[PDB]
């Protein structure tokens, strides 16, 4: 039997089969509920709108994100989610497939809990497994030992992994990426005079930010750049036929993943994370940390993160060693790539959560059976 | 009367309850609930024994559609198709 | 004190505060047993249908 | 006073003692003629033999049909809930002060 | 005239005259600096809070640690919190008052050498005195042989006596202790869902250390209790109204200092460190150190640990010799104390490191004068 | 039938075929055991990993010594490292060839009983011979008198030897060596501030032992050079490739050997051990053990050692007479070098311990056979 890989982040849900290249089922995770009133009688008038049309129809819709900083908040909400991935996009039945579902570090249990006991008894599977999507970065990577930061829309994680052995106390979570990018960007757009209150407009603004941003090399040198001449400004064309032009917003807007104080939070920047996350580790392994500096995520797309990163940890790690970022072209969907391996792999196949282990042992033993 | 202790001897090897039991003159007292659980008017309940003995007892010693393709590729040709 | 001779514990080593835990962690454990049947019986429900 | 008037909990304390005159017979600890408070938070340790029922389940499942006036229960242990947490030393101390 | 005591530890500063039984001024050794934009002109806005007003303040602020596993890492901020205990708390003139220092063993030089400079140039004392944490533990005890374990909020560390002599080698170092200890309840009570990640949040997480954790008797079995029924959980109220609850978090917490693997260290144990710092010494005075294990410092305040050491101590010593632990209801000020002992001996008057003596041989007396 | 020499040192593994100058196969005898959790399924994750491959992957692994002060403490490790050196090293049967072994002298029977019961029932070869370090070095020397200083990284013994006939009561044996040189290395790497406590990190103070420390001619006048000037400071790197100095602590570490009381032993150094072995011998034979110190052993590999010793021994003895110093460059070898020479002999081809020997008197013959 084929095997499912459901990356089921803050964002996009990415769901596919096993063994192939490509997710086949990549879509944003909202739930869209109407908040006017409908005079027109007949025709099929839903409820609510999951998936692609709810991103169609958004100018009636109010849009929840059930899934906020890779914690769900909102369960009925993901149970529409998980049904309209398996029944409507990839039109399978889950009780004949085993499904690998992709969890952040440092999540808190009962979170687990209630995926464990809704995916074994909603959509009951013959087996299902919890990862962590760093570790299938790192399976995606094609390496052994790295440094993995994964940045998708709720969640920046770092975990080093030397010769297969993950360090669990040099783990780190951040909660900052695209969401709270796409936010300060509503905050930020409102200054040039482009107003963006309701969760239709968020879409709009997190397409400019797909569209347009890049982060920058030197972030003094772009503003000063940027404030001189109008040679970074960009436009962008909207619904309705207007048309916006943006100059600094187009590089303050990634900024916030290197400063983070910019939406008030006191914590220090990604580089910072990655280099206290290798100087946790034993010392020996440090320099192969160096070398295999993974990246991952949507939030990682940018055309200018690599050689910025790269910079920022050659500031900050001795000179005498060599740095070196593994960006791939295809870093978006590696989460799922390296979960196809993953469930593809032969040995894998013992570490399965059967059914009958689920109902020997309550739910608990995702406790003990996974990370 | 000890209405609590007139209970039959079981067929089968229970799982041991583990607990920590009271002396029987602490548990004469005068404002003990026991010593009010032993007067014979007070109301009690009859345990369905069968369904305790039953449950908690120890344990003792076709070709409809045929294929030549793989599964993968099919489904992926099933997801290419049924979009038309 | 009362409390003491009812519950047949010694007078000068009771507790009031470890003895309102026990029933505190009785009555959560009552409505977990009480939620856990529910979802049995329900869950047993919707598998013979 | 809610536990010293309660009528459900002398009715559950000797369901509990007949279960378990039952269920330890031949041991030290049977033939009881009482027992401490923590016996009830134990009661999850018995299981079933498919480990899905405990034996706090089978008994609330059996006063669901014979006798349902121990769901009446928790009204009973409400105020030794919310009771519970309270430091009598402290406040008392205060009150002194 | 009346010489100061003022042991500068990791966590709290604890300042007080000699010839007295309490130290009269307990405050914690943070630096608070804020990091929100101030608003409202005038009033007094200081750059710079420091003691209690940074806790009374600390919503918006930043606070920084001077000091981290016995060695002063900041040394503005170490000068700042000097001046603090010297001029604001004990409202006292330095330059006429004698003060007693403490200091772990086994700590690097240079720091040695900055507090004596830092001490005679900027806080220039008529004659001063450096410690260890140790031995003025036993003296307040009262007794002359003994073995003193020491766990403040940096450094925990044991060191055996026998009739005022000190065995330098069998001294054993670990740095684990309360800071840890609340860097650990912060990693694991985000599986009950609540998120600590400020600088602010750790006072909380470390009130909830103070007051809800002890010491398991026996570490397995209290697992199965809070695994079996929530009887020994209970709840905290938060500055902001929210009431949380925690269980198994109480001894898992303090199991740290028996348990070092929890945070990743490869060392052993207090008990196996006590048991290593005996075992080092002579066979013919072993007998006397099991029977008078001193502990001081606020990491034994947990209302559990004598029993837990003295089971684990009489696990590993031979049966035919008493264990007993030394622990007296005051052994939290008892480094202060046995300083207030020390400092008003006739017998010390001449160990004195006096200005002139500093003068003539620059910050290197303090290796030749002070153990 | 070429025999095999194998010295298993306290130090390093070396061994290799009779007859040969230089041995094939030298590693250093530890076992690494990981410590953190796997998550990478697959890719053959050894649970302990022997030799070579625990020096090169010592950042995830816990390193075991098998000996300490040359006795076998870990049975199972030492069957693990014999198993790697007769299968992995060599890649020869056992069970064909001969194999010499090596032995400190003074050494609890027990570890000779079950080197002979695992030698002739795990690892059965046709015959076998322990022999002492001492007399296999002097039979490298190549001449038939002489007194042998063998200092390995457990064990310092001397032993003399006049015309063949190793006097036994003049055999002296004391347990400091290159290990605790390396413990204390590390306790005195903490005053400059460079926190060494892992076992892995243990190597790399090995490493800086090996590669920077030398013995000093005089100790107070390098103490006067050292506080001086900083013209003896040397610098080394890491593996994380962050750079550390060293100052006096090259010169500190090997006068452990010249003065135990360093680490709180009461024993004279290693020049009074030699000169009280040499005066409890006959006062006919002393001119002879004056003018031939034969020395090994890889703690005699410090550049500053032979000068040292000689003044301290001409200081020590009377001055009509002659002191030498025989310090061949190959001296760290020369235990095997020895025993490639004592195997290849043809009068010790009745000196083997066979099996029919072994099977009928026990493992008890290698009393009476051996000395
Ligand atoms: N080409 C791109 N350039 C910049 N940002 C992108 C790009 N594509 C996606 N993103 C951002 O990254 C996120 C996608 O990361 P992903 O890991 O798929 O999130 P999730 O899995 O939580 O839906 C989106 O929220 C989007 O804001
Ligand atoms: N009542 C208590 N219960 C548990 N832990 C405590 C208690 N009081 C203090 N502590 C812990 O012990 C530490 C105080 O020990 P102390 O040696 O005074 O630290 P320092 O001197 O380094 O400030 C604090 O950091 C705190 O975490
Ligand atoms: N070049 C060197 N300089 C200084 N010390 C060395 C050198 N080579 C080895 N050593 C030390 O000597 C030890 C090796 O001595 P060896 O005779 O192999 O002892 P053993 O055989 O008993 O293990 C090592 O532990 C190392 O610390
Ligand atoms: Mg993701
Ligand atoms: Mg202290
Ligand atoms: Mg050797």
């Amino acid at each position: 039997t084929t095997a499912l890989v459901c990356d089921n982040g803050s964002g996009l849900v990415k769901a596919g089969f096993a063994g192939d290249d490509a997710p086949r089922a990549v879509f944003p995770s909202i739930v869209g509920r109407p908040r006017h009133q409908g005079v027109m009688v007949g025709m099929g008038q839903k409820d609510s709108y999951v998936g692609d049309e709810a991103q169609s129809k958004r100018g009636i819709l109010t849009l929840k994100y059930p899934i906020e900083h890779g914690i769900i908040t909102n369960w009925d909400d993901m149970e529409k989610i998980w049904h309209h991935t398996f029944y409507n996009e990839l039109r399978v039945a889950p009780e004949e497939h085993p499904t690998l579902l992709t969890e952040a570090p440092l999540n808190p249990k009962a979170n687990r809990e209630k995926m464990t006991q809704i995916m074994f008894e909603t959509f009951n599977v013959p087996a299902m497994y919890v990862a962590i999507q760093a570790v299938l970065s790192l399976y995606a990577s094609g390496r052994t030992t790295g440094i993995v930061l994964d940045s998708g829309d709720g969640v920046t994680h770092n975990v080093p992994i030397y010769e297969g052995y993950a360090l669990p106390h040099a783990i780190m979570r951040l909660d900052l990426a695209g969401r709270d990018l796409t936010d300060y960007l509503m905050k930020i757009l409102t200054e040039r005079g482009y107003s963006f209150v309701t969760t239709a407009e968020r879409e709009i603004v997190r397409d400019i930010k797909e569209k347009l941003c890049y982060v920058a090399l030197d972030f003094e040198n772009e503003m000063a750049t940027a404030a001189s001449s109008s040679s970074l400004e960009k436009s962008y064309e909207l619904p309705d036929g207007q048309v916006i032009t943006i100059g600094n917003e187009r590089f303050r807007c990634p900024e916030t993943l290197f400063q983070p104080s910019f939406i008030g939070m006191e914590s220090a920047g990604i580089h910072e994370t990655t280099y206290n996350s290798i100087m946790k580790c034993d010392i020996d392994i440090r320099k192969d940390l160096y070398a295999n500096n993974v990246m991952s995520g949507g939030t990682t797309m940018y055309p200018g993160i690599a050689d910025r990163m790269q910079k920022e940890i050659t500031a900050l790690a001795p000179s005498t060693m060599k740095i070196k970022i593994i960006a791939p072209p295809e870093r978006k969907y590696s989460v799922w790539i390296g979960g196809s391996i993953l469930a593809s792999l032969s040995t894998f196949q013992q570490m399965w959560i059967t059914k009958q282990e689920y109902d020997e042992a309550g739910p608990s033993i995702v406790h003990r059976k996974c990370f | 009367v000890p209405s609590h202790r007139r209970v039959n001897p079981p067929t089968l090897r229970m799982k041991k309850l583990n607990w920590q039991k009271l002396p029987s003159n602490v548990a004469r007292e005068h404002n003990s609930m026991w010593a009010s659980l032993s007067s014979p008017d007070a109301e009690a309940v009859e345990p369905d024994f069968s369904s305790i003995e039953r449950l908690f007892s120890f344990p003792a010693a076709e070709p409809k559609e045929i294929t030549f393709l793989d599964a993968k590729k099919s489904l992926n040709l099933n997801i290419f198709l049924k979009q038309f | 004190r009362e409390l003491a001779d009812y519950l047949c514990e010694d007078a000068q080593q009771l507790s009031l505060e470890d003895t309102f835990s026990t029933m505190k962690a009785f009555r959560d454990l009552f409505l977990r047993a009480l939620k856990e049947n529910k979802d049995r019986k329900e869950q047993a429900a919707k598998a013979e249908r | 006073e809610s536990l010293l008037t309660s009528r459900q909990l002398p009715i559950f304390c000797q369901l509990i003692l007949r279960i378990g005159n039952f269920l330890n017979y031949g041991s030290h600890t049977g033939d009881a003629d009482g027992f401490k408070i923590s016996t009830l938070l134990k009661l999850t340790e018995t299981k079933s033999q498919q480990n899905r029922v405990t034996l706090l389940h089978h008994v609330l499942e059996e006063a669901e049909k014979s006798h349902p006036d121990l769901l009446q229960l928790p009204r009973d242990l409400e105020q030794p809930s919310q009771a519970a947490g309270i430091n009598l030393e402290i406040i008392r101390s205060e009150a002194s002060s």
